[PDB]
C-alpha cells in the first residue's frame, strides 16, 4: 500500500464541487446531437436583449397592459416631468421583472452600461422632444428640468425615426455594485422632462403613450451566483 | 532573505560625522554598529522568512462559535460573517490599512447529550448541514424551510467522526482590497451611523442538524475557523492598545501608553 | 553659494518660501499623478482644472499655548468651502487629489518647543459613548481647526468624540505616530514642514464629501516654553496644496 | 442597525416627545420586518413590557394600559427605515427607559432612550 | 505538470514536488516563500537623499 | 483500487497546516488588483522605523505626554546619572510598546543590534554635552559615569546637527535571546550621564527635553511565532 | 441610406438630435478655438475645464403666442449663474468663449409661421 | 496521459494537472472553461443589416 493521509475536507459533500464519478451505466450509446437554432453559451447573450419595462407600475395598473404604457399629453406649459426612477436594475420594482432584472437576481454584483430605448407610439400628426437624463447619486433626484439638464442627458426629436437611445454609463466609485439595495453603492437617478410641448392639428388624439426597452452594453458583466428571491415553495409539487 | 553581514572596520579620526543627524527630517538613520566602534567581520546567515506577511497571518484562527439543538426553540445558528468579534485575528490584520486575501475555511462540530428524563436513548449518528448564503440571498427563518434546497448556495454535509469539513473563498470584495478602516459614512448626508460601509461585506452562514438522531436532547456546537491565503497588503499602522469594546466599530476606553516602574534609573518593571 | 536649508514651492498661482527647513517627505516614496487607462473604472470623460484648483490655501491660524494638547484637519473636507476646489467638489461626484501641506511656525532662539506632523490615512476616531459614534460635527472642523484634550472625555448618552491626546482619537500609542509619513517642527533647529502625499484608497476615486481619506494632525510633544519678556503668542499655520485633481459625474450641486 | 442607539431626552408635563428610531438595512438583511416598542418605567417595578407592535405589514397597539392612544408612528412609510414615535400628554408617571427593536433576518438592533419629564418646562 | 522546488534548510539543495488538483487559483496552497523585501518607502521617504556621512543639515 | 495505507496523522486538523482545498465559488472573477501606495512585505521593514521611547513611566505619568520627555536641567555640579534601563527590547516595560516591541512580542527569539537616536528639544541658546553607554551583562549596571565610561559609549555634543545616535550592537553567548525575562540571555544595560553642564544665558530656561527613538538595523531578525500577551478578551465583541 | 435633415450634436455629456434641421450656420466662416501666444497679453496660465463648462444648458422654456413681438438673451450673462460656467465667471477677471447655439420649436403640418434666428455682436440698446 | 491546463486566475499562467480515471464520457468532470460567445442571432436578428450610425428607416 502506497502510504497515504487523509486531510480536512475527507468525506464531506460540498454542492460546488466538481469530482469525477462512475456512471450507473456502462458504455450506454447517447442519441446523436441534432443541429438546433438558436443555441445558447452565455446568460448575458440573453440580457443583452431588450425587453418592456412596466414604468406604470401603479396600484392595479400591474394588472393589465397599462403598466408598459407611459402618458404624455399636450400641456398648458413647459418643463413638467414625465417619469422618474433610480439605477437599480436588480432590486427597483420598475426594472426587477425584466429578462436583465430576473438575470441579475440570481447574481450578487453587477458592472457596466445599460441601455433604455423609447418608442413613441402617438399619431404620425403629433410632434414634440424630449429631454432624458441620467443624475448621478450624491446630491439626490432633480425636482425641475433646470437641475436635471446639469447632468448627462438626450434631447429627442420625434419624426420618421421613431426611437431613441439613452445610454446610462458606468460612472461608479467601484468597479462593481451590488444588486440588492444599498447607500454605499447607490446608483443614481433616472428622469424624463417635457423639452418643448406634445403639439397635435385638430382631429388627432393629443393623448398618446411611449415605451420603454432596457438592455445590457458590451461592457456589462454579472458575479457570485445565488439564489433568485422570487421563486418559492411549501411542499413538493404533485 | 538573508540578513546582512558586519563590516570589520578599525579606528578612525576624520570630520565623517555618521551618529549625527536630525530626526526632524522625518527620515530614520540607517547606522550599523562600525559607525561608532571597531567591529570583527561575521558572516550571518540569519534568515528573514518567518516575518513575511504571510507567514505571520497564515495559520488557522477560531473567529467565532455558537451552539444550536435537535428540539426545542434554537434549531439553527445564524451568522454574519466577519473578523471584528474575536480579539486575535481582529489585531493581527489591524496592523494594514487595505489587504486582500482569499481564505480557507475549516469547520469544528462537536455534540453533546443533555439531561433529560426520557428512558431507551438509542440514538442514531448525526448529519449536519452549513449553507452560506452571498448577501441578498433569501435567508431560511425555520429549520425546515424550502431554503435548505440550496439550488445555488453552495452547502456542505457532514457526518459525526469524520474530519472536520473545509472549503476556500476568493478574495470577494468589489474593491480593490478589504478596507480594515474607514473615516466617513455611507449617506451623502452624513447623518447616519460613522464608519460603516459594504467593502467587508461577506454574507452569511447557516448550521442545522439534517436529521435528529434519538429520542433525547442534544446540543451541538460549531466552531468556525478563518485561514486566510494569498496576501498582499499595505499601509502599515500602529498596533491596537486599548481593549477592543464592539465588533462594528473602533471605541475604546482611555489607557496609559505602557505600564511602569518606580523611578527613571529603575532597571525593573512593576 | 548653496544651502539645503532654503525651499520654494510654486503652484497655479501662489508660492512659498522658507529659510529654515529640514527637507521634503514624499508620501511613500510615491509622487502624485492622474489615474491612468488600466486602472480606471468611470467611462466618463474626466475634468482637469490645473491651475484653478491646484495652489496653495491658507487656513485660519491657531495659538500654541503652553498645555495645548494639539489638533487635526480632515483634508477634503477642509478644503470643501474654499474656492473652486470647493465647487468642483460640489459638482461631481467622485473626485481624486493628492496634496502638498506645509506647517509654519516660527520662533526666536530664546524659545523651546516641539510638534510632530503627521498624515494619517483613514483616520476612524472613536466615540466617547461606547455605543454610540460621534457625530459629523464633532469630527470635521470644516476650515477651523478641531482640538484634541488633556484627559479624557466622559462618557454620557452623547456623541462626542474620546479626545483624548495620547491615545490619538484612535485607541493607540500617540509614539507609534512616526509609521506614517511626518515630519518634527523643533524650534531650535526648523520652523517649517513640508508632506508630499498621494492619493490612498482601495478604489480607484471617491466622493468627496462622505469619506474623508487622509487627515493632518499635529501634536506637541515637548511642551512651548519661554522666558518672562519675550513674545507670548506664537501661532500655527497650515497651508495645502491639492495635487493632480481630477473629477468625474457631473450633475447639480449639493452633497444629500 | 440604529443610527444612535444611546441617549436621553427632557421634556416637560403636557408636551409630546418624539422618541426617534432610524435604521439602516445591510444587503444580508433579507428576512421579514418587525418592530417592536417595549418599555421599563422608573417609578414602577414592571419591566419590559410591549407598548406598540408593527408586523406583517400591519400595526398592533393596545398593549399598555397607560399609553392607550397615546403613543403613535410619527411615518407615513415606516419601512423605509424610521421606526420613531410620538408619546403625548406626558406626565410624571411614564419617565422610564423606552426600547426600540428592529428585526430583520440576519439583523438586530436595539436603541435605549430614556425618558425625563420635569414639572415646570424649563432646560434650566 | 510536476513542480519541483527548494525547502526550507538550515545553514552550516533538497527539493520538494507540488502538483495542483483544481481549476481555481483560489484553491491552491500558500505563498509561504516571497522573501523580497523594499523599507526604504518607511524609511528615507526624503525628497533628497541623505548621504549617511555628511551632515544632515548645512 | 491503487492499494493505499493510511499513516498516522489521517484525518486530523492541524492549524498551521499547508493543504490545497476545492473552492466554493468555481470560476469566481475577481476584482483585478490596482497600485496602491505602501506596500508591505515583511514585517522588518515595520521593525526598521524609528518611534518615540516612553522612557519616563513613573507613576500617572503614563496618563499623559510626560512619558516621552527626559528632563535634564542646568545642575550645580556634574556627571550624575539621566536615565537608565535593562537591553529588553520586548519586555522592558520601557520598550514593551514601541514598534519594534509590539512586533517582538509575536515571537520567540530575537536577534540582531539595536539603534536609539536622542534628540535635544531646547532653545538654540542651549548647550551640552551628554555620555550614553552600553554596559554588558555579568557585573551589574553601573552606577557612577567613571563606571560607566569603560563600556561602550558616545560623547554627544550638541549643536547645529540636533540628534546623536547610539547603537547597541549585538554582544551575546548565543545566536538568539529570548523575548521574554530571562536569565541566560540578559541583555545589560543603557545608562547616560551629564559629561559637562546645560549652561544658557540670562532669560533662557535653564530646564530641557531630551526624546528617545528606537528601530532596528539592518542586521535584525525574528523567530518563532506566537501569540501576543497584550490582546485578550472574555465575550465575543457586539 | 442617408438625410441630410438629421443631425447630432455631442459636448461634454450631453447631445442633442434634430429629425428636421436645415444646416448649421457657422459664425463667419470661423469655427472657434484658444486664444494663441502670438495673439495672447495676459500672462499667467489659463485654466481649461473643457467639459465642466463646454456642454450644453437648456433656459426657460417661452410662450409663442399669435401676438408676440419677440425675445432676446444677452448671452455670457444668460448662463452666468448656472453651473461650473457660471462659477468660473464668478472667480476670474478675464474669460473667452465661443458658442453652439440651438433653438426648438415644432408644431403640426397645420400650424404656420416663421421666426428669425439672429445672434447679434455688440447689441447696445 | 494527463492533461495541463490554466487555472481560473486574476488580472493585474499558474497550471493544473488532470487524468481521466473511467470508461464513460458521462464520468469526466464538470466542463466550466468554455467562454466563447455568440448574442447576434438574438440581436439583430434581420435580414438587411443595420448599420449603426445611419437611419434605420429611409
Amino acid at each position: 500500500g502506497l502510504p497515504t493521509m487523509n486531510t480536512p475536507g475527507s468525506c464531506q459533500f460540498l454542492t460546488s464541487d466538481d469530482f469525477q464519478s462512475p456512471s450507473a451505466m456502462p458504455q450506454y450509446d447517447v442519441t446523436p446531437e441534432m443541429r438546433i437554432p438558436g443555441e445558447v453559451k452565455n446568460l448575458m447573450e440573453i440580457a443583452e436583449v431588450d425587453s418592456v419595462v412596466p414604468v406604470q407600475n401603479v396600484g392595479e395598473k400591474v394588472n393589465s397592459m397599462e403598466a408598459y404604457q407611459i402618458p404624455v399629453r399636450s400641456n398648458e406649459g413647459s418643463g413638467t416631468q414625465v417619469f422618474g426612477f433610480p439605477l437599480q436594475p436588480g432590486y427597483s420594482s420598475v426594472f426587477s421583472r425584466t429578462l436583465l432584472g430576473e438575470i441579475l437576481n440570481y447574481y450578487t454584483h453587477w458592472s457596466g452600461s445599460i441601455k433604455l430605448t423609447f418608442m413613441f407610439c402617438g399619431s404620425a400628426m403629433a410632434t414634440g422632444k424630449f429631454l432624458l437624463a441620467y443624475s448621478p447619486l450624491g446630491a439626490g433626484a432633480p425636482t425641475k428640468r433646470v437641475d436635471a439638464m446639469l447632468g448627462t442627458h438626450v434631447v429627442w426629436d420625434v419624426g420618421l425615426q421613431s426611437s431613441c437611445v439613452l445610454c446610462i454609463p458606468w460612472i461608479s466609485q467601484t468597479h462593481y455594485r451590488y444588486v440588492a439595495s444599498d447607500e454605499c453603492t447607490a446608483g443614481g437617478f433616472i428622469t424624463c422632462w417635457y423639452q418643448t410641448n406634445i403639439v397635435v392639428p385638430a382631429d388627432a388624439q393629443s393623448s398618446c403613450y411611449i415605451m420603454c426597452f432596457v438592455s445590457a452594453c458590451n461592457d456589462f458583466s454579472v458575479r457570485l451566483l445565488k439564489d433568485t428571491p422570487f421563486i418559492s415553495q411549501e411542499n413538493f409539487f404533485q | 532573505g538573508r540578513v546582512a553581514d558586519t563590516v570589520g572596520t578599525g579606528p578612525t579620526n576624520s570630520e565623517a560625522i555618521p551618529a549625527l543627524t536630525a530626526a526632524e527630517t522625518g527620515h530614520t538613520s540607517q547606522v550599523v554598529p562600525g559607525d561608532t566602534m571597531q567591529t570583527r567581520h561575521v558572516k550571518n546567515y540569519h534568515s528573514r522568512s518567518e516575518s513575511t506577511v504571510e507567514n505571520f497571518l497564515c495559520r488557522s484562527a477560531c473567529v467565532y462559535f455558537t451552539e444550536y439543538k435537535n428540539s426545542g426553540s434554537k434549531r439553527y445558528a445564524e451568522w454574519v460573517v466577519t473578523t471584528r468579534q474575536a480579539a486575535q485575528l481582529r489585531r493581527k490584520l489591524e496592523f494594514f490599512t487595505y489587504i486582500r486575501f482569499d481564505l480557507e475555511l475549516t469547520f469544528v462540530i462537536t455534540s453533546t447529550q443533555q439531561p433529560s428524563t426520557t428512558q431507551n436513548q438509542d440514538a442514531q449518528i448525526l448529519t449536519h448541514q452549513i449553507m452560506y448564503v452571498p448577501p441578498g440571498g433569501p435567508v431560511p427563518d425555520k429549520v425546515d424551510s424550502y431554503v435548505w434546497q440550496t439550488s445555488t448556495n453552495p452547502s456542505v454535509f457532514w457526518t459525526e467522526g469524520n474530519a472536520p469539513p473545509r472549503m476556500s473563498i476568493p478574495f470577494l470584495s468589489i474593491g480593490n482590497a478589504y478596507s480594515n478602516f474607514y473615516d466617513g459614512w455611507s449617506d451623502f448626508s452624513r447623518d447616519g451611523v460613522y464608519g460603516i460601509n459594504t467593502l467587508n461585506s461577506m454574507g452569511t452562514l447557516y448550521a442545522r442538524h439534517v436529521n435528529t438522531g434519538g429520542t433525547g436532547p442534544i446540543k451541538s456546537t460549531i466552531r468556525i475557523y478563518f485561514k486566510p491565503k494569498h496576501v498582499k497588503a499595505w499601509i502599515p499602522r500602529p498596533p491596537r492598545l486599548c481593549q477592543y469594546e464592539k465588533a462594528k466599530n473602533v471605541n475604546f476606553q482611555p489607557s496609559g501608553v505602557t505600564t511602569t516602574r518606580q523611578s527613571i534609573t529603575a532597571m525593573t518593571n512593576t | 553659494g548653496y544651502s539645503d536649508r532654503v525651499r520654494s514651492i510654486t503652484l497655479g498661482n501662489s508660492t512659498i518660501t522658507t529659510q529654515e527647513c529640514a527637507n521634503v517627505v514624499v508620501g511613500y516614496g510615491v509622487w502624485p499623478d492622474y489615474l491612468k487607462d488600466n486602472e480606471a473604472t468611470a467611462e466618463d470623460q474626466p475634468t482637469q482644472p490645473d491651475v484653478a484648483t491646484c495652489r496653495f490655501y491658507t487656513l485660519d491660524s491657531v495659538q500654541w499655548q503652553k498645555t495645548s494638547p494639539g489638533w487635526w484637519w480632515k483634508l477634503p473636507d477642509a478644503l470643501s468651502n474654499l474656492g473652486l476646489f470647493g465647487q468642483n467638489m460640489q459638482y461631481h461626484y467622485l473626485g481624486r487629489t493628492g496634496y502638498t501641506i506645509h506647517v509654519q511656525c516660527n520662533a526666536s532662539k530664546f524659545h523651546q518647543g516641539c510638534l510632530l506632523v503627521v498624515c494619517v490615512p483613514e483616520a476612524e476616531m472613536g466615540c466617547a459613548t461606547l455605543d454610540n459614534t460621534p457625530s459629523s460635527a464633532e469630527l470635521l472642523g470644516g476650515d477651523a481647526a478641531k482640538e484634541f484634550a488633556g484627559e479624557p472625555i466622559a462618557s454620557g448618552s452623547n456623541k462626542l468624540v474620546q479626545r483624548v491626546v495620547y491615545n490619538a482619537g484612535m485607541g493607540i500609542g500617540v509614539g507609534n505616530l512616526t509609521i506614517f509619513p511626518h515630519q518634527w517642527i523643533n524650534l531650535r533647529t526648523n520652523n517649517s514642514a513640508t508632506i508630499v502625499m498621494p492619493y490612498t484608497n482601495s478604489v480607484p476615486m471617491d466622493n468627496m464629501f462622505r469619506h474623508n481619506n487622509v487627515t493632518l494632525m499635529v501634536i506637541p510633544f515637548v511642551p512651548l516654553d519661554y522666558c518672562p519678556g519675550s513674545t507670548t503668542y506664537v501661532p500655527i499655520t497650515v497651508t495645502i496644496a491639492p495635487m493632480n485633481a481630477e473629477y468625474n459625474g457631473l450633475r447639480l450641486a449639493g452633497h444629500q | 442597525s440604529i443610527t444612535t442607539p444611546e441617549e436621553m431626552i427632557e421634556k416637560a408635563k403636557g408636551e409630546t416627545a418624539y422618541l426617534p428610531c432610524k435604521f439602516t438595512l445591510s444587503p444580508e438583511d433579507q428576512g421579514p420586518l418587525d418592530i417592536e416598542w417595549l418599555i421599563s418605567p422608573a417609578d414602577n417595578q414592571k419591566v419590559d413590557q410591549v407598548i406598540i407592535l408593527y408586523s406583517g405589514d400591519k400595526i398592533y397597539d393596545d398593549y399598555y394600559p397607560d399609553l392607550k392612544g397615546r403613543v403613535h408612528f410619527t411615518s407615513n412609510d415606516l419601512k423605509s427605515g424610521d421606526a420613531s414615535i410620538n408619546v403625548t400628554n406626558l406626565q410624571l408617571s411614564d419617565i422610564g427607559t423606552y426600547q426600540c427593536k428592529v428585526k430583520k433576518a440576519p439583523g438586530v438592533a436595539n436603541k435605549k432612550i430614556h425618558l425625563v419629564v420635569l414639572v415646570k418646562p424649563s432646560g434650566a | 505538470g510536476a513542480q519541483v522546488s527548494t525547502q526550507k534548510t538550515g545553514a552550516h539543495i533538497i527539493h520538494y514536488t507540488n502538483i495542483n488538483y483544481y481549476k481555481d487559483a483560489a484553491s491552491n496552497s500558500a505563498t509561504r516563500q516571497d522573501f523580497a523585501q523594499d523599507p526604504g518607502k518607511f524609511t528615507e521617504p526624503v525628497k533628497d537623499i541623505m548621504i549617511k556621512s555628511l551632515p544632515a543639515l548645512n
